């Protein structure tokens, strides 16, 4: 509710006289330089950052935060009146759109304010304005943008769950007729529109003639555009709730950024949808910026005693406490939340793909673990085995009703980006769905003939996969390839497997009826006299260890080789079903990707030879 | 003196190409083979002219729907004035071969609406010939007299407009020199040059409608050089409403 003509008075101030010395410490008038480069096309995006804006006129940045589509309007008819005054030569046509501006224009000019006889503002622009959220506005989750913030800028995160590829949109349409010789414009908003027939030209206003017109186009302007749906940060969601999803349109040199599975930041005006009981319309977001890291680019011993101690018995005993025990188990759980997000640049993706296997569901109850694992452990998603039909993963084309046509989709490999991936009821699996874990394994070389499948699935996580029991228990008479009917091969490319009998030990099931009561029974959870702390905190102590980013010993690779020379010997001669093979000298490299990087003492490293062995003594003869 | 909305010189050729046309000469068994054979679409090869002055290879790239037909006018006059005894029953039509290959072909931004590309692909999937309809005649029955209105030349006569008395296809089919184009559905697959392997690949629906159909077999490589375009889909037969999204569509002007 304000003059618009101060407001445009003062942006152009602004944007004339601002200016930053962080430029080699040299003054360069940065907005001055973008100017000069929109006039000569070379440059096609504007972003204005509001942190500059804030630095002299924090009353302007609030007014724009209450309403952004107008002042953004604002602004990009207050660059195009700037631009024509840094004109210097004459244009070396670019593209057919510069070539037909520049004929408008000295027709127009040819010819030397009425309300119908001017160019629509967004016909004769060939420059995009956006804007960057404020660092003032702290972010804001999914679940909180409601009504009530329609219209205001805001900024949300989340993770990339279906998008389109790139297509034309069109913004102004050209039409000509054969009796006028005229343009006729008819710019574009909504998703739909509808052909012109009769065409507006006064010569035509006069002769109500029939004038016929022809929908060309040549001089019609286009801009990029894309549809993507993100869904809530699984680490924020609460453990009561489930993610949800909501829709995200981006424009312009802003496409082409977002990948399925990417953490992004989005900014931009909550603005409703009319598809043509009520006044119902749908909710979007029109993306202004989307941001990665800048900062990226290139501890005494009297506070506390955390590192000295062994975290395989600190950190596993404040992890899954209502666990039946099977703490042996649980270590490779701890390998596995460390998994190999650390890796060195050179190609080894494969670090991160850690694909264990465990059989037998209904022993000792396990199963319950299985959705702790998800739901604990940051930056991984919960996931499903068998939760829907087919079409969950892979891709195909049905009828719609609100929108989509021929879109992508991911599946549960891409749900959990560089993660943990849980699989549950694997024999309820069809065979296809088992080649498509056993494409894993060949290290992602995805690609297939088939016209709704061409897709590479970037598959960085972490797969847990949980067996049940074929129909009954494991036969200690029948050996292996004869019992189970699935070749063995196809389960020999696991590198970890995993079975628990449950063998008639009286003393151990004793203490499981005491056990199961103390949980939800009294606040001494981590009963060894640990403080019992905000449930916040815990995953933050992990975050800070992940940081440190400590240097594995690379001398002794050559120590641990000496030893590996009788581990093959007796394994083989041995000719019982549990065997080994080359897959081994994978694990035992892989062994030291956790246990290394806990001792931080750089001088001597002797004890991981036998702590590496030891996580294979418990491994071997597991039967 | 001259009318610019069109950006068509005279001939864009005549004071620039023409006579070059009759000082490139100064290999005749070459340039001469073409009238001896009779063979059409004139193939002429990537203007590495364009390294001296920029605005005669801009003008073929630009507004190539309006220059391509130019440049056929331009051939036969001089074809017909040098050789009046050769073959004039089939027309000649000047294509680009081996053009620009075009940086980033996986890129295609909207912004070349209508300019020459070249894809480097495969093919996939091929269709059996298909006619398409354009404009016709009606039938009179007052006098029995056939009375031209647009037979005059002038006129540009978009087809998709008049598509009413599908009757005069039983009868006067031949006579209304509707004779039916021929349209072939393609599907090339883009060939990334050995990339690590990272987004999908891009397909694009090339829908060749010169008689050139079915020169291309399926599954080999490409060379495709041709001529972007963008149509509006409509939403409904039954409705009128058109999206505000377009598919992409490549017309092949090759041999």
């Amino acid at each position: 509710l304000k003059d618009y003509a101060l407001e445009k008075e003062k942006v152009k101030k602004f944007l004339q006289e601002f200016y930053q010395d962080d430029e080699l410490g040299k003054k360069q008038f940065k907005y001055g330089n973008q100017l000069v480069r929109l006039a000569h096309r070379e440059q096609v995006a504007l972003y204005v950052d509001l942190d500059d804006v804030a630095e002299d006129d924090p009353e302007l940045v609030d007014s724009i935060c209450e309403n952004a589509r107008r002042y953004a309007k604002l602004f990009a008819d207050a660059v195009q009146e700037l631009l024509p005054q840094y004109k210097e030569r004459e244009v070396v046509n670019k593209d057919v759109l510069d070539v037909y501006i520049e004929h408008r224009l000295m027709m127009e000019q040819r010819s030397r304010r009425s309300p119908q006889n001017q160019y629509p503002a967004e016909l004769m622009r060939r420059f995009e304005l956006y804007f960057q959220g404020p660092s003032s506005n702290k972010p804001r989750v999914i679940r909180e943008v409601r009504a009530d913030s329609v219209g205001k800028l805001v900024t949300v995160r989340g993770i990339v769950t279906r998008v389109s590829e790139v297509k034309p949109k069109m913004v102004v349409a050209t039409y000509t007729c054969d009796q006028c010789g005229a343009e006729t414009y008819q710019p574009i908003q909504s998703p739909t529109f509808m052909p012109l027939i009769m065409c507006p030209s006064q010569e035509c206003q006069t002769n109500r003639s029939g004038g016929r017109l022809y929908l060309q186009t040549r001089g019609s302007r286009f801009i990029k555009f894309q549809e993507m749906k993100m869904q809530e940060h699984s680490d924020q969601v609460p453990v009561g709730n489930i993610p949800r999803s909501i829709t995200v349109l981006v424009e312009g040199e802003n496409t082409r950024i977002a990948q399925p599975g990417d953490h992004v930041s989005v900014t931009g005006i909550f603005l409703p949808i009319l598809r043509t009981q009520g006044l119902l319309s749908e909710t979007y977001l029109e993306a202004h910026r989307i941001v990665k890291m800048n900062k990226s680019e290139d501890t005494r011993e009297e506070l506390r005693q955390i590192a000295e101690e062994d975290f395989y018995e600190k950190l596993a005993a404040s992890i899954a406490p209502e666990i039946y025990g099977h703490e042996d188990v649980k270590k490779a759980l701890l390998l596995l939340l460390v998994g190999g997000v650390d890796q060195s640049p050179r190609g080894m993706k494969i670090r991160g793909n850690i694909n264990i296997c465990l059989m037998g569901d209904p022993g000792v109850a396990k199963s319950q673990l299985l959705s702790y694992i998800d739901r604990l452990a940051p930056r991984s998603q919960y996931t499903t085995g068998r939760g829907s039909s087919g079409v969950g993963l892979t891709a195909a084309v049905l009828r719609d009703s609100v929108s989509g046509e021929l879109t992508l989709e991911g599946g549960a490999l891409v749900l959990a980006d560089q993660g943990v991936c849980c699989i549950d009821e694997f024999d309820k699996m069809a065979e296809a769905d088992r080649t498509a874990i056993h494409e894993v394994m060949e290290q992602q070389t995805i690609s297939i003939a088939k016209a709704g499948i061409l897709t590479t699935l970037n598959a960085r996580c972490s797969i847990l996969a949980a067996a049940n029991p074929a129909y009954g228990r494991y036969n200690p008479r029948r050996s292996l390839e004869q019992n189970i009917q699935l070749p063995a091969a196809l389960l020999s490319r696991f590198d970890l497997l995993w079975l628990i009998q449950d063998r008639p030990d009286r003393d151990n099931d004793l203490r499981l009826a005491q056990h199961i009561t103390y949980v939800h029974q009294h606040s001494r959870q981590p009963p060894s006299q640990f403080e019992p702390l905000d449930m916040k905190l815990m995953r933050r102590y992990i975050a800070m260890c992940r940081e440190k980013q400590p240097m594995v010993p690379e001398s002794l690779a050559d120590y641990i080789t000496a030893a590996y020379v009788e581990m093959r010997r007796e394994a083989w001669a041995s000719k019982d079903a549990t065997y080994t093979s080359a897959r081994t000298l994978l694990a035992i490299l892989r062994l030291s990707t956790a246990l290394a990087r806990l001792r931080m003492v750089d001088v001597v490293e002797k004890e991981d030879v036998n702590e590496a062995i030891r996580l294979m003594e418990m491994s071997k003869d597991s039967l | 003196l001259v009318i610019w909305g069109t950006d068509v010189n005279v001939a864009a050729c005549k004071e620039n190409f023409q006579r070059f046309l009759q000082r490139f000469i100064d290999y005749m068994q070459r340039l001469g083979e073409i009238n001896v054979i009779g063979e059409p679409f004139l193939n002429v090869n990537c203007e590495h002219i364009k390294s001296f002055d920029k605005n005669l290879y801009r003008q073929l790239i630009s507004y190539p729907q309006e220059v391509i037909p130019t440049f056929d006018m331009a051939v036969n006059e001089i074809f017909f004035d040098r050789y009046p005894d050769s073959i004039l029953e089939h027309q000649i039509q000047v294509r680009p071969f081996n053009a620009l290959k075009t940086k980033n072909m996986r890129n295609l931004n909207p912004e070349d609406i209508d300019q020459l590309i070249t894809i480097s692909g495969m093919v996939i999937r091929t269709s059996q010939l298909i006619p398409e309809m354009q404009e016709a005649f009606f039938q009179c029955q007052v006098c029995a007299h056939t009375t031209r209105v647009e037979m005059d030349r002038g006129r540009i006569a978009e087809p998709s407009v008049c598509g009413r008395c599908h009757t005069t296809h039983s009868m006067a089919l031949i006579h209304n020199r509707s004779l039916f184009s021929d349209k072939q559905m393609i599907k090339l697959q883009e060939s990334p040059e050995d990339m690590p392997a990272g987004q999908t690949p891009h397909t694009v629906i090339l829908f060749a409608h010169n008689d050139l159909v079915d020169k291309v077999q399926p599954g080999d490589r490409v060379n495709v050089t041709g001529i972007y375009r963008a149509v509006p889909i409509r939403v409904n037969p039954r409705v009128s409403n058109v999206k505000s999204v377009y598919k992409t569509h490549i017309d092949v002007i090759h041999y």
